[PDB]
RNA sequence: UUGUGCGCCGAUAAUGUAGCGGGGCUCAAGCACACCGCCGAAGCCGCGGCAGCCAACGUGUUGGCUGGGUAGGGGAGCGUCCUGCAUCCGGUGAAGCCGCCGAGUGAUCGAGUGGUGGAGGGUGUGGGAGUGAGAAUGCAGGCAUGAGUAGCGAUUAGGCAAGU
RNA sequence: GGGGAUAAGCUCCGUGCGUCGAGAGGGAAACAGCCCAGAUCGCCGGCUAAGGCCCCUAAGCGUGUGCUAAGUGGAAAAGGAU
RNA sequence: UCAAACUCCGUGAUAGCUGGUUCUCCCCGAAAUGCAUUUAGGUGCAGCGUCGCAUGUUUCUUGCCGGAGGUAGAGCUACUGG
RNA sequence: GGAGGGGAGUGAAAGAGUACCUGAAACCGUGCGCUUACAAUCCGUCAGAGCCCUCGACGUGUCGUGGGGUGAUGGCGUGCCU
């Protein structure tokens, strides 16, 4: 019957992505896609078999509109009026990885393999890394045509 | 008040087709 | 005359409790409590015999379309040029190609790219 | 090296010794029985069209018929009395190919 | 006030898992040539003559 | 100055964003008009098994149509007890109980075998019913959760040595 | 169409109009009455409807020509405005 | 325990009232409307269901011909009124 | 200390000991295998990794027209009756 990958099956490999003025949406949706592993012919929900994500530049990403300071990220600790937000610049400048860490994790499932796959991402606001010892492939986002 | 009205304008989706139960 | 109920009750009690051998709880001992949810189970069962069909048709689509789409091409022509190029295997089966073989499917898809029309999004 | 037979309203993925289920067929334990074909593979390059593939068969010989597994049916709404209970299995006649 | 529900087989047995014992620590005692285990707590008053050991 | 297609302000409530389902989107992933494909249901088709109505034929075969269903009407059946009649097994171990392996479209079944156990049971045809319970703030007995928790019955107050 | 304020998830009548009741499945974010469609049982087979194809969610960050700058889209009036 | 004790009996009182009513499959399959009603939450008959017999397409659908209507609409020096 | 019990015995059997034919379920525990302490669960179902037991064809361990217990993880899913 169909293929269903047994334990000593999977093939890993780290892939890094510029973010030099990439949309963010763009970017977002394609580190969704490898790291749950849409990109292979061995996808199975039930297992983990994407890929690793480097994300450089982070601080280049630059979005459309008047996103930068009319849209409010927000926050709740739990107690009452404990509602805070933030804009995106300031949220930028005061640590750019979490922007594009949360738009990623709003792509993916907010399940256990999510979380389990969360530790596949990883994301730096320079340029650099610290993971050229697995000698990462670079991705070029890309849109086939029909 | 608000509650009401976004059933009633919940209606005019595409899926309904210009009508829903209770409105 | 008088007819003790004993026996012709213990009958069904066996056998329901005997298929519930696996439940959590008071769903796993206790007869009025194992039938409700012996209802709902073969309940699921049914509707999941209708639906997983469904379930690994999109596996297989997920499976296919990715293969394609590193070959560079998408799912919908590829299955545009099969439909007009008479070829007849079905989708578990591109899939089974997929995993296994991927030359056979590479040269499947050159056949669709071959057989599509030249101008897909042509009035006709 | 393998092939992609059709039958059963259904489609099976084969090679010569890989035993297959299938509806029932007309036949006894033993005999053998043709059957159509989709696609075939030898080695690398491919047949995929109607006219070689209608020259081409598959042939396999009957194991035995058999029956498949005790599928229960309890069909149930509520707060109606509604139970229906019903069962089946369903009937297979077992191939085994033995060459193409 | 009163419970409402039957308080399962997991919640229960888990929480009288709590209500359990510990072993005082035992201790070696020379008493009149031969041996015999008390806590460390009444050393003393066993090598002085007052605990019945039996 | 007319009529139009999208637009702006007017716009404004109380647990927490909160009048895209979310991320996010104008480098449209938004609106309109045409075009191409595709996914998608227990729908239709495809391969198989059962069933009801009718029809054709032959000493029960095939075919077409049909088969959601509560109140409810009608039809056909399993099971339990006692019995009339005929036969079968039984201290070389029945029943009953725990099972394993299997079966039936279902109520259910094992003359299929193991353990325990110690004396009645099965089969076919008919007869008769105290004839099938999951619910009645249902009855009787037993046992759980609460729980190893609250309390241990006053406002007088107990103690040390020795004793068996 | 009546009563009501030409208000009510209001109330009262009509209708070889519908569905629910007694009707599952798909879509509608969840949602008895809305749209599609009326479940004999099985299959790790195919084609379609309503709806939809950036990721979550299987399918198109599809093709062509124009508009939108308002996050309109993804509530709203009288009226105001190069 | 007293706006008329308690016990046995009549007595298994009676309730247009509440609850409960046990094994399976097969076929067909509703209604929530009308008149009356010390009556409106109940019931009787008609309505819609099935079973059996009878009558055989009389039912239904589409087309064509024949018939009355005073609705929407419009009209008013064609009447009654503004 | 005694209750009570272990051997030795009776007995066809003490899984017949004056709490005694058989001796169910709830319920109460002891061992053996799997699983479970970053996770939001009408408590199941469909797919299923991994480990453990078993039957069989073979070969120094090994897939199978297998079967059974657990079952990480994913999708679907709003108790029973009146």
């Amino acid at each position: 019957p169909t293929y269903t990958p047994k334990a000593g099956d999977t093939t890993r490999s780290w892939y890094v992505i510029d973010a030099s003025d990439v949309v963010l949406g763009r970017l977002a949706s394609a580190a969704a896609t490898l790291l749950r592993g849409k990109h292979k012919p061995t996808f199975t929900p039930n297992v983990d078999g994407g890929d690793f994500v480097i994300v450089i530049n982070a601080d280049k990403i630059a979005v459309s509109g008047d996103k930068l300071t009319k849209k409010f990220a927000y926050r709740h600790s739990g107690y009452p009026g404990g509602l805070r937000k933030r804009t995106i610049g300031e949220l930028l400048e005061k640590h750019p990885t979490r922007v594009v860490e949360n738009a990623i994790i709003g792509m993916l499932p907010h399940n256990k393999l999510g979380r389990q796959i969360q530790k596949k991402l990883k994301v730096y606001a320079g340029p650099d890394h610290p993971h050229a010892a697995q000698q990462p492939i670079p991705f070029e986002i890309k849109q086939v045509a029909q | 008040a608000k509650r009401g009205r976004k059933k009633r304008d919940r209606k005019h989706s595409k899926a309904n087709h210009g009508k829903r139960p209770n409105a | 005359a008088r007819v003790k109920r004993a026996l012709n009750a213990q009958k069904k009690r066996r056998t329901v409790l005997k298929a519930s051998k696996g439940y959590r709880g008071q769903r796993s001992r206790l007869y009025r409590k194992a039938k409700e949810q012996q209802l709902h189970s073969l309940t699921y069962a049914y509707r999941d015999r209708r639906a997983r069909k469904g379930e690994f048709r999109k596996l297989w689509i997920s499976r296919i379309n990715a293969a394609a789409r590193a070959n560079d091409i998408t799912y919908n022509r590829l299955i545009q040029g099969l439909k007009a190029a008479g070829v007849e295997v079905d989708r578990k089966n591109l899939a089974e190609l997929a995993v296994s073989d991927p030359a056979a499917f590479t040269a499947l898809v050159d056949v669709a790219r071959a057989a599509l029309p030249e101008d897909v999004n042509a009035p006709s | 090296t393998y092939a992609i037979v059709k039958t059963g309203g259904k489609q099976y993925k084969v090679a010569a010794g890989d035993v297959v289920k299938v509806e029932k067929l007309d036949s006894e334990p033993g005999a053998s029985v043709s059957l159509p074909v989709a696609l075939v593979v030898d080695g690398a390059n491919v047949t995929s069209k109607a006219d070689d593939l209608a020259k081409v068969a598959v042939t396999a010989e009957v194991l035995e018929h058999t029956k498949g597994p005790k599928i229960r049916i309890h069909k149930f709404k509520n707060k109606t009395g509604y139970h229906k209970r019903q069962g089946h299995r369903q009937q297979l006649t077992v191939l085994k190919v033995t060459g193409i | 006030a009163v419970p409402k529900r039957r308080m399962s087989r997991a919640n229960t047995r888990s929480r009288r898992a709590q209500w359990k014992a510990e072993a005082p620590g035992l201790v070696t005692v020379s008493v009149a040539g031969q041996q015999r285990k008390v806590p460390r707590r009444l050393l003393k008053a066993a090598r002085l003559g007052l605990v019945d050991l039996d």
